[PDB]
RNA sequence: ACCUCGAUGUCGACUCAUCUCAUCCUCGAGCUGAAGCAGGUUCGAAGGGUUCGGCUGUUCGCCGAUUAAAGAGAUACGUGAGUUGGGUUCAAACCGUCGUGAGACAGGUUGGUCCCUAUCUAUUGUGCCCGUAGGAAGAUUGAAGAGUGUUGCUUCUAGUACGAGAGGACCGAAGCGAGGACACCUCUUAUGCUCCAGUUGUAGCGCCAGCUGCACCGCUGGGUAGUAACGUGUCUAUUAGAUAAACGCUGAAAGCAUCUAAGUGUGAAACUAUCUCAAAGAUUAAUCUUCCCAUUUCGAAAGUAAGAGCCGUCAAAGACGAUGACGUUGAUAGGUUACAGGUGUAAGCAUAGUGAUAUGUUGAGCUGAGUAAUACUAAUUGCUCGAGGACU
RNA sequence: AGCGAAAUUCCUAGUCGGGUAAAUUCCGUCCCGCUUGAAUGGUGUAACCAUCUCUUGACUGUCUCGGCUAUAGACUCGGUG
RNA sequence: CAAGGAACUCUGCAAAUUAACCCCGUAAGUUAGCGAGAAGGGGUGCUUAUGUAAAAGUAAGCCGCAGUGAAGAACGAGGGG
């Protein structure tokens, strides 16, 4: 099944309208300070005041 | 749940021994006869000195099912192989004596006859 | 479509649970899916609160999940399990291992996760 | 405000029978049964072996198959059921919880008695 | 008309025998008292309804202006309210028990919210049929049929609204007439009902009083035991 | 022979139906060469229903057994971007017949490739943004709508009325069903690949026993939760208004007769409601209740102590989003503990036995999701959006 | 001669018998063979056939009638396109 | 995948049953070779002793729902062109 007409380039950007990104939320890691996405472990390898992994 | 064509044994002495269900009775496309439906037969095995010869349509009551149907009470009936019994157009059956249990559901529809020249209920 | 992979037939995920269980007891953590390591986790649970008795009929049921590593192999790590790692956690009800969330993969976006487990 | 779905078994203790024999799958019972068509109710005996007891509650069920004149019939009762009543004859020896290899064994096929 | 309504949470389903020699499955639902949120009366409010508060909820579990309307209207705070229309012999702020609504072997209709059964295709959806498997008949076989109406501009050249295919099925209100209710259970706020209800184990389940058949009432006993050894 | 040959795919079947009435049944009424039963025909009525099979490529048909009945038609003689290819009609082959011949024949026969990942519209579902002139949470009315509507058999009324006699009811009540629909899983069943037991083979854990992979999950017997039905409950009633055909009461014009002109009625499965569902995006933007908020120093930019979102744990939900519960003041998932249900007497030990193996410890051991407690792990010592109601 | 509604027969779904509850196909049979027919062979024939055609036992999800499970896709996220 | 078991259908297309080895038994018809693996049935596991030179076999005993325990092994009869 094939379009029986072009769609034209304003019908094309409506439809992109909804492929917009979202800014993923961040938290400020304590121990350091750096912006890690938030419930995640800095590379500090510290998740909280707790050692989970190496330096970087 | 005795479907159209299917064969069942039969249980009386008119010297039926394989009868193929041709029609099940009672309103449309009833698909399915429980305990107690009279159906409509025909028979394809017999023994010579019998009073139904080969091809004839006939009526039967059906009395044992192998699927058998939840009664009222809770218990659940099931037998393991499908019994007929020929029946003439009141109640009555073509037979004078009746082979193996019956199942009592015939009791309320009618075959009062059906029931009493069985060996044991159930 | 015709021919297609075997894929993640059972035999598969429950291989995979016993490979990352001998990894995870040998050394003391795993860097993986986290979608594989929260399925990981309760295998995991489930052998380590049944090690605490050291009976044969223990030693035989974890016998039936375990793998040889390259750090330890089975008979060792049946041993190593059993004499320090066991009896380390016999007072806690349960709560034998975390899982906690690293940054997604470069390859594939996915969640990695890193399992371990401390008193 | 919170359940504990022990109500189900609390509202069910309202009708559960005293007694209630215990028999496992392949035993030989009589399960009397009581019918009332228009009065005198008549006392109908059922005896035969058992091959299945299964049940959670109110709803314990079991299998009795009989053999009329070569012809068998397996029935089955719910055990908790005012108008049955259970006795156990025989208690027979057997490996498994549902013995439905019966329904393809003829006669000379019993269970050996146990001890 | 003198319509009578009452909630609770369907525990489960079970089984219990009665006179008449009949087993009657059953439907086992938690009750817990009900209070009256508001009336509306005919003429002020053009029609009439009550408005009842139930699953009650610690305070801190709700949200701002609800807690705000119940130390107003002097209640116990509650995670659900919902009315039902045509109940008028209540007053305000009073408790309601299924005990003072319905009699012990009468009529009432059940409502509650289906199981949700996914998106479902529509021969599951619409008991549709099954095109034939055998003799190689092409790999759509399981689908609502052909939707058409008319080819070429004169007949139909369409879909018709509200065709019948495919979507969504299940967790939508649906309710079952004339069941009737065995009994009650005052140590437990716990009531029988005949019959299979709607909704998963655990959901939120109205009675009101059948339509059908408004005040019809057939007793119906229990069948105690009298075997002991 | 007017569009279509720089292609509008053609018979029949399958699936799905939709619509018309000139009606097959169900319903109401008249006339009868209508005693009763059963009919014959005409009037109104399209809400619903309107079989299964043999033979045939079949439609059509003939025939069997049913049923209340087995309607006539339309929709590109509906439906191949849904299915099939049996038929017609490609090449191969043959009999009959025609032709000298190549070959031909709505004459027959055997065999013979049916492509497409949907852009717009339509439609079914489910969302995002915005609006509804403060902003948010809840509860409502219901304009405009959708769905369902079929029906028999038995008993009584009563062997009453009717009739000579066979035979035999209207009106009405009760019971049991068939088909169709809505849910559910206590019972019966099918399944049920991280469940339980038996069990073959080979290779491994050094050996025995005991286990692991591999062979349709290796095979077989059971099976929790879930999911469905062949299963079990409920429904397919009932009542009211306005009516068509028909019947009228009074009653004239046309001193009588006359259902109509005024007035006043009876009346059907149709119709409008009653029942089930959904519904204020109904921009004609509704209603109620609660909650929060009034500045700045020259329209700004400050932008809630009400709430919503991101993020995490999730299932009563689930294609993704959405719905719904919970986020340390916590029982949302995982784990642990106790239990249910399911399997069905573990492994090891001792006795009998030459031995397979039986017997006792032992209704034992095991157990994915099930039930319920239990903060031990994971739900962070975070981020954003956002109020001053503009005028009559 | 033989054979004959045939791979040949239009009327023809010929008649009759069997099969079948029911049989435009099937087996046998009669013959106004529209136009069968003797090396473009006729008539029989055991074995054989990825051949055709019909009846039948067992057999089964072909079907009344539809359900459940597992994978690979499909759907969502990241990459190429 | 219960009950049914070819009713769907153009046709039993597809799918299903049998399945190796060992022991009985095996019709019509015919070129007297075949038909025929015809049809139709039974046994199969482990232990002990006996088995012969190894083994098949034999008798007793034991377990299971089932013993070429899994995989890989013919579905068949009858008439016609
Ligand atoms: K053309
Ligand atoms: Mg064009
Ligand atoms: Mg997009
Ligand atoms: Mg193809
Ligand atoms: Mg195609
Ligand atoms: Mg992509
Ligand atoms: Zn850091």
């Amino acid at each position: 099944a094939v379009q029986q007409r072009r769609s034209s380039k304003h019908r094309r950007d409506k439809r992109r309208s909804h492929d917009a990104l979202t800014a993923q939320a961040l938290s400020v890691c304590q121990k350091c300070g750096k912006k890690k996405l938030f419930h995640r472990v800095c590379s500090c390898g510290m998740y909280g005041d707790l050692r989970v992994k190496k330096a970087y | 749940m005795v479907s159209f064509m299917t064969r069942l044994n039969v249980a009386d002495n008119t010297g039926a021994k394989q009868v193929g269900i041709i029609k099940v009775l009672g309103s449309t496309r009833k698909r399915y006869a429980f305990l107690g439906d009279v159906v409509v037969v025909s028979v394809k095995d017999a023994i010579p000195s019998g009073m139904v010869k080969k091809g004839q349509v006939l009526r039967a009551v059906i009395v044992r099912t192998k699927k058998g149907q939840q009664r009222k009470d809770g218990t659940h009936l099931k037998f393991d192989d499908n019994a007929c019994v020929l029946i003439k157009e009141d109640k009555s059956p073509r037979g004078t004596r009746i082979f193996g249990p019956v199942a009592r559901e015939l009791r309320e529809r009618g075959y009062n006859k059906i029931l009493s020249l069985a060996v044991e209920v159930v | 479509s015709y021919i297609n992979k075997p894929g993640k037939t059972s035999a598969w995920r429950v291989m995979t649970v016993r490979q990352q269980v001998s990894a995870v007891l040998a050394y003391g953590k795993i860097e993986t899916t986290l979608k594989k390591a929260k399925n990981t986790q309760k295998r995991l649970d489930k052998l380590i609160t049944l090690a605490k008795v050291d009976n044969f009929n223990n030693r035989r049921q974890v016998k039936k999940w375990l793998l040889n590593t390259n750090l330890f192999d089975v008979d060792q790590l049946m041993d190593h399990l059993f004499s320090k790692v066991a009896p380390k956690y016999e007072k806690t009800p349960g709560g034998y291992s975390r899982v906690l969330k690293l940054g997604p993969r470069r390859g594939d976006a996915t969640e990695m996760a890193i399992l371990q487990l401390t008193d | 405000k919170i359940n504990k779905q022990a109500l189900i078994d609390l509202v069910e203790q309202k009708q559960l029978k005293a007694y209630v024999p215990e028999f496992s799958a392949g035993d030989e019972v009589n399960v009397a049964i009581k019918l009332k068509e228009k009065e005198k109710v008549r006392i109908q005996n059922f005896t035969g072996t058992v091959l299945r007891r299964r049940g959670k509650g109110i709803s314990e069920t079991f299998i009795v198959r009989k053999t009329t004149d070569g012809i068998p019939i397996e029935k089955n009762f719910q055990i908790h059921n005012p108008n049955i009543s259970i006795e156990l004859k025989r208690r027979g020896k057997v490996r498994r919880a549902y013995i439905s290899y019966m329904r393809e064994r003829s006669g000379k096929a019993a269970k050996i008695k146990e001890r | 008309m003198e319509i009578r309504g009452i909630f609770g949470v369907k525990v489960g389903m079970s089984q219990v025998f009665t006179t008449n020699n009949e087993r009657l499955p059953i439907t086992v639902i938690y009750c817990e008292p009900n209070q009256v949120a508001g009336v509306k009366t005919e003429a002020k409010d053009k029609y009439s309804a009550t408005l009842l508060s139930f699953d009650t909820v610690e305070n801190k579990k709700l949200n701002k202006p609800q807690q705000g309307f119940f130390e107003k209207n002097n209640l116990k705070p509650t995670k659900h309210l919902q009315e039902i229309r045509n109940m008028t012999g209540f007053e305000m702020g009073q408790q309601i028990t299924p005990q003072n609504l319905f009699q012990v072997g009468e009529y009432v209709d059940v409502s509650a919210i289906s199981k949700g059964r996914g998106f479902t295709g529509a021969i599951k959806r619409w008991n549709f049929k099954i095109g034939p498997l055998g003799h190689g008949a092409g790999y759509p076989h399981r689908f609502q049929g052909s939707v058409q109406a008319g080819r070429g501009g004169a007949s139909a050249q369409r879909v018709f609204k509200g065709k019948k295919m495919s979507g969504h099925y299940g967790h939508e209100k649906v309710t079952v007439q004339n069941l009737r209710i065995v009994g009650f259970d005052e140590a437990n706020m716990l009531v029988l009902v005949s019959g299979a209800i709607a909704g998963p184990e655990g959901g939120v389940v109205l009675i009101r009083t059948a339509k059908k058949k408004p005040g019809v009432v057939k007793p119906i006993e229990l069948a105690v035991q009298t075997e002991k050894a």
